[PDB]
């Protein structure tokens, strides 16, 4: 017999070095709501600590303190829909992860796991994401 | 009269090498086909390219044998109806992320590896009284065992998932790990502790995220996505 | 010998406590909120990038290599947040401020 | 030089890793002895996984039982042509062989008293048939070969038993009449590897998918029983084949017999339940051959059901559901894909369908092979066969269900235990000529190359129509004969073979030529045999010899009987062998063992009418 260990070594050592091409994967798998909203919880979550540092790193070097900023942007009297349209754009990404994490805490908690479920959660976060946007967006 | 049907499917041959892997385009009358999808390669193979490969042996679903990706899903050839819509071409790729042996063949040795490594075998802490009686379990104890046990060992799941198309080497997958589960939760068993510090590492079990794909696939219809977090809940608060 | 399965939870705690941070921001804005969310974010996020690169970074030396710059990004990071909590309005005030606009 | 060979050493070598070869594999290594285990599947692939209805053993969690009750119903199940020395031993050893199985951790179902759940199932009863049903099929659902193999394959992992999976045995290594091992094809690389031993056991399956209807997996080609026919050794009661009641209409797929032991019906186009007529006291759980041949007469009567009133409807719908949830998921489920019904509102279609064979590779108790010269059985040294690839004989002409999952882990067990009482690990392994096995390279290589007219997949079809319609639950002499002209032309034919894939890695074009030698073999074996048997026994029937033929007339007193002499009677096993290069096979015969292991525990049991 060959411990579970020496297979392991032995199945690396073989096709690594042998012509067999690997087969297709993400190229020809079907998607799902499921999946795509699991993609992007992850790019949510990447988006939102990247912005994190970079507002953290202009803090560090940037001349002027942050009311300068704001008191620059409010003086072009930019369009007010241009605004709104922005405002939302930038909690989207806050919103969606925020209500996804949430799904993901209760399936932590072994709630919510038959595919019926996983569907209709899923839906839901939409829906709270699309509405919680659209109101914080307003004022 | 005939109803044509046309599936396009994966090509590799070991012995050319160099001649890349393709696609080839095979046409079926249905009204002279069995209803699944492992009836028209079974046919094809016999009638118009006995060249073409794949494995399989109990045409029922239940030996595990033809898992293969057909119109991007994993599942089952012997129990996938073929889509009578004869506008429609139906793509057959092997299991995804495996390293083919020869057209829709992949190598599950690493699988099985994995499969040996937890242990899926009864274990107490004194064997030396085994084969003189029956060991008692309630039929409540049982029960727990429904969804668990039914495994095929198809590997639908886990080539399914995209945390171990990254990283086979080291994450055990849906498969493996609901078996783990079925051995924990076996009330006859006595290891429940060490099995689960087997998985206190970052790649055995932590690298799943509960895409779910496992359980969206499993033709089955068991859940070891749920088997993983019941098992995640366990390593939280064992002693 | 239990360090995987502390660290699980561990994440799950500071991911509930972010969650808590929301509303406290809201209901109770300043510097105890201010600098607990400083500490609460540097902390999900380099944990959870720390995820990424486990899952997509391999090879010994690129692992190693990732994970330092990973450890000086949530440095500078958290240095950034509770400069700007000491010198200027703070985390709250700052998120109130742009929403006038 | 065409292909190197890798030679192997080992203590001993086991052919076949379903429920028989595992047992015996790491029966083997937990003696001490080094054992290779050679499968071409993936075990947990074989076709035991798919075993649904259960094992028996008289465990008595029901009601009282006794094993003595089960060895009574196995003989008279068998129509006497059983042994009894094998029977005596497999069913005094099933309560051992179950508890072995469930403390190796194997998830059968329960009582409320927490032991194993028994069923009731076909041909069993209580107090040596005076009784009433036994319930002593013990169960996991109706997924009992599923798990059962699944187990078995954990356990062996425990072992340093040696696997070399994906490797197809292509011929028995013989010298001075013993056997030292086996030739076999690597299908991943190509290679030939000779694997010697001192002892090989062949645990190879059966051979159903000689037939075009079948609820055999496509991988039962009766391999190591051609591996024994042309070492020239016999076979035996190739001729009786088992049709299952119930192989679901269409696709074939098995509807477990648990059904009917959990209470349903088999009924026709008039919704008669007509057991009730051909068996007035058994009824739905009559013995296979009478239940399979009783569908066949309301069939053939104009009382079949569908549009071409071609089958009949097994009912399970009056039966509450949760029961069928608990006890019959598996068919459930399978009834749903492959009929699209509901089980819990309407009947599943049905009809006998080829299933087991109960002829294969004579074997004496202790599972070592043995041949018939000059009338005596003689032990051909250094070979073993278990499981259903072997005739111990524990089924004589007939096998009660849930009694092979039990014969595999019996005789496999007793293959490993007699050769730990015969051998001890490490002694010299036999030597073999340095170009032992080259016929073997030469035939695969004519066949991979092959040029001809007829295609493997057109011979093939040939093959299985022809013993669909001419060797089916009904039998005639010219009928027979039509069929055995038609076979041997076929068996000619195979000179004109064509193959298309000339590669060597997974040439399964080249692999399913090889099982369809393999399959003629077994065919022909089978349909010559039973065309030479004129009498009906167990699932042999023939339509001009509708009589049991004994050594005495047993439905009359015996005193004043003139004993039938050996050659004027037909209980009797059939030895069968082939000459390969032509095909003509050639019959002899020798006794049935009636005689138990010890006379005083266990009497041996004379032939009586046979009724269900
Ligand atoms: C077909 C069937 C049979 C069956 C059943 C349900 C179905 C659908 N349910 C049963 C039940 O509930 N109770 C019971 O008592 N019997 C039941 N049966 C019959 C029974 O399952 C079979 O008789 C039994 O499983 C036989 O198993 P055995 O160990 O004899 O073999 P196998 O499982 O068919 O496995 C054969 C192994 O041999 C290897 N092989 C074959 N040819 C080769 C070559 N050429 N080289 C190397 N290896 C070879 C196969 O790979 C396999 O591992
Ligand atoms: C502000 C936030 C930032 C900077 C942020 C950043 C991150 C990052 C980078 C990840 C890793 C993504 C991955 O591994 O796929 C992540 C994951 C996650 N976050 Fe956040 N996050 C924030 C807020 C929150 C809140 C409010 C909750 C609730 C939350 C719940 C989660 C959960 C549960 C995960 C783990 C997902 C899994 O199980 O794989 N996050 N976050
Ligand atoms: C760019 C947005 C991607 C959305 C893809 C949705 O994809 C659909 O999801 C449903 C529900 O999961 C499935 O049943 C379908 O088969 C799938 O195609
Ligand atoms: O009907 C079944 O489950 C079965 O097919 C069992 C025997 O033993 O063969
Ligand atoms: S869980 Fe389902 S998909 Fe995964 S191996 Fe088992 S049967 Fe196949
Ligand atoms: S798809 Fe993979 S990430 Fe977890 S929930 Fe299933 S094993
Ligand atoms: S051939 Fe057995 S699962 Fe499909
Ligand atoms: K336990
Ligand atoms: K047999």
């Amino acid at each position: 017999a060959t411990t579970a260990k020496e297979e392991m070594a032995r199945f690396w050592e073989k096709n690594t070095k042998s012509s067999r091409p690997l087969s297709p994967h993400i190229s020809i798998y079907k998607w799902s709501l499921p999946m795509a909203m699991s993609i992007t919880h992850r790019g949510t979550g990447v988006a939102l600590s990247l912005g994190v540092s970079l507002f953290s790193l202009a803090a560090l070097l940037l001349p002027e303190q942050f009311p300068h900023y704001v008191a620059v942007v409010k003086s072009l009297s930019l369009s007010p829909a241009l605004i709104y349209s922005a405002k939302f754009a930038l909690v989207f990404p806050l919103s969606y992860h925020t209500w996804n994490g949430i799904r993901h805490l209760v399936w932590d908690m072994g709630k919510g796991f038959k595919l019926s479920q996983v569907e209709q959660s899923g839906v839901v976060v939409l829906i709270l994401t699309l509405l919680s946007s659209a109101a914080i967006a307003s004022e | 009269t005939s109803r044509i049907k046309k599936f396009s499917i994966y090509r590799w041959d070991p012995d050319k090498p160099g001649d890349k892997p393709r696609m080839q385009t095979y046409e079926v009358d249905l009204n002279k086909c069995g209803p699944m999808v492992l009836d028209a390669l079974i046919k094809i193979k016999n009638e118009l390219d006995s060249t073409l490969t794949f494995r399989r042996s109990c045409r029922e679903g239940i030996c595990g044998s033809c898992a293969m990706n057909i119109a991007g899903g994993n599942t089952l050839a012997c129990t996938k109806k073929i889509d009578p819509d004869l506008s429609k071409t139906t793509k057959i790729y092997p299991l995804p992320h495996m390293y083919v042996v020869k057209d829709l063949v992949p190598d599950l040795s690493n699988f099985y590896a994995q499969y040996k490594s937890i242990e899926p075998y009864l274990k107490k802490k004194d064997e030396s009284k085994q084969g003189k009686e029956q060991y008692l379990q309630s039929i409540e104890d049982r029960q727990k065992l429904d969804g668990l046990y039914e495994c095929i060992l198809c590997a639908c799941c886990s080539t399914s998932c995209p945390s171990y198309w990254w990283n086979g080497d080291k994450y055990l997958g849906p498969a493996v790990l609901m078996q783990a589960y079925r051995w924990m939760i076996d009330s006859r068993d006595d290891y429940t502790e060490e099995r689960l510090a087997q998985l206190q590492d970052p790649f055995s079990l932590y690298r799943c995220h509960t895409i779910m794909n496992c359980t969206r696939t499993c033709p089955k219809g068991l859940n070891p996505g749920k088997a993983i977090a019941e098992i995640k809940k366990m390593m939280a608060t064992y002693k | 010998s239990k360090a995987a399965s502390l660290h699980w939870t561990s994440e799950r705690a500071v991911s509930a406590l972010l969650l808590g941070l929301l509303p406290a921001a809201y209901l109770y804005p300043g510097p105890a909120v201010d600098y607990s969310l400083a500490a609460a974010l540097t902390l999900h996020g380099h944990w959870g990038l720390g995820q990424v690169i486990t899952d997509y970074v391999h090879g010994d030396t690129p692992i190693k290599v990732a994970n330092t710059g990973l450890y000086v990004l949530s440095a500078i990071t958290f240095t950034g947040l509770c400069y700007f909590n000491y010198y200027d309005v703070g985390i709250c005030k700052a998120v109130a401020m742009l929403w006038s606009i | 030089t065409q292909y190197p060979v890798v030679d192997h050493e080992f203590d001993a070598v086991v052919v076949g890793a379903g429920g028989a070869g595992l047992r015996a594999a790491f029966g083997l290594s937990e003696a001490g002895f080094n054992t290779a285990c050679v499968t071409k599947l993936f075990p947990t692939r074989s076709h035991t996984v798919a075993a649904q209805g259960g094992i028996n053993a008289a465990l008595g969690n029901m009601e009282d039982d006794n094993w003595r009750w089960h060895f009574y119903d196995t003989v008279k199940g068998s129509d006497w042509l059983g042994d009894q020395d094998a029977i005596h031993y497999m069913t005094e050893q099933a309560p051992a062989a179950v508890i072995e199985l469930e403390n190796y951790g194997m998830p059968f179902s329960r009582t409320e008293e927490g032991k194993i759940y028994q069923r009731a199932f076909g041909g069993q009863s209580l107090q040596f048939g005076k009784g009433g049903q036994a319930h002593r099929c013990c169960c996991v659902a109706d997924r009992t070969g599923h798990s059962l193999l699944h187990t078995l394959y954990g356990r062996s992992l425990r072992y340093d038993t040696s696997y070399f999976v994906e490797y197809f045995a292509l011929d028995l290594l013989m010298e001075n009449g013993e056997c030292r091992g086996v030739i076999a094809l690597c299908i991943e690389d190509g290679t030939i590897h000779r694997f010697r031993a001192k002892n090989t056991v062949i645990a190879t399956g059966g051979y159903g998918r000689t037939y075009f209807s079948c609820t055999s997996a496509h991988t039962s080609t009766g391999d190591g029983t051609a591996m024994v026919t042309r070492a020239g050794l016999p076979c035996q009661d190739l001729e009786f084949v088992q049709f299952h009641p119930t192989g679901i209409y269409g696709a074939g797929c098995l509807i477990t017999e648990g059904c009917r032991g959990e209470g349903g019906i088999l009924i026709n186009s008039q919704g008669e339940r007509f057991m009730e007529r051909y068996a007035p006291v058994a009824k739905d759980l009559a013995s296979r051959d009478v239940v399979s041949r009783s569908m066949t007469i309301e069939i053939r009567e104009g009382r079949g059901c569908g549009p071409e009133k071609d089958h009949v409807y097994l009912q399970l719908h009056h039966l509450p559901p949760q029961q069928l949830a608990t006890r019959l998921p598996g068919i459930s489920e399978t009834a749903m894909i492959f009929a699209g019904v509901d089980v819990t509102k309407e009947p599943i279609p049905v009809l006998p369908t080829v299933h087991y064979n109960m002829g294969g590779i004579p074997t004496n108790y202790k599972g070592q092979v043995i041949t018939h010269v000059n009338g005596e059985d003689k032990v051909v040294p250094g070979l073993y066969a278990c499981g259903e690839a072997a005739s111990a004989s524990v089924h004589g002409a007939n096998r009660l269900g849930a009694n092979s999952l039990l014969d595999l882990v019996v005789f496999g067990r007793a293959c490993a235990l007699t050769i730990a009482e015969t051998c001890k690990p490490g002694e010299p392994v036999p030597s073999i000529k340095p170009n032992a096995g080259e016929e073997s390279v030469a035939n695969l290589d004519k066949l991979r190359f092959a040029d001809g007219t007829i295609r493997t997949s057109e011979a093939r079809l040939n093959m299985q129509k022809t013993m669909q319609s001419h060797a089916a639950v009904f039998r005639t002499g010219s009928i027979l004969q039509e069929g055995c002209e038609k076979l041997s032309q076929i068996y000619r034919d195979l000179a004109h073979l064509k193959t298309f894939d000339r590669g060597i890695v997974w040439n399964t074009d080249l692999v399913e030529t090889l099982e369809l030698q393999n399959l003629m073999l077994c065919a022909l074996q089978t349909i010559y045999g039973a065309e030479a048997r004129k009498e009906s026994r167990g699932a042999h029937a023939r339509e001009d010899y509708k009589l049991r033929i004994d050594e005495f007339d047993y439905s009359k007193p015996l005193q004043g009987q003139q004993k039938r002499p050996f050659e004027e009677h037909w209980r009797k096993h059939t030895l069968s062998y082939v000459d390969v290069k032509s095909g003509k096979v050639t019959l002899k015969y020798r006794p049935v063992i009636d005689r138990t292991l010890n006379e005083e525990d266990c009497s041996s049991v004379p032939p009586a009418i046979r009724s269900y």
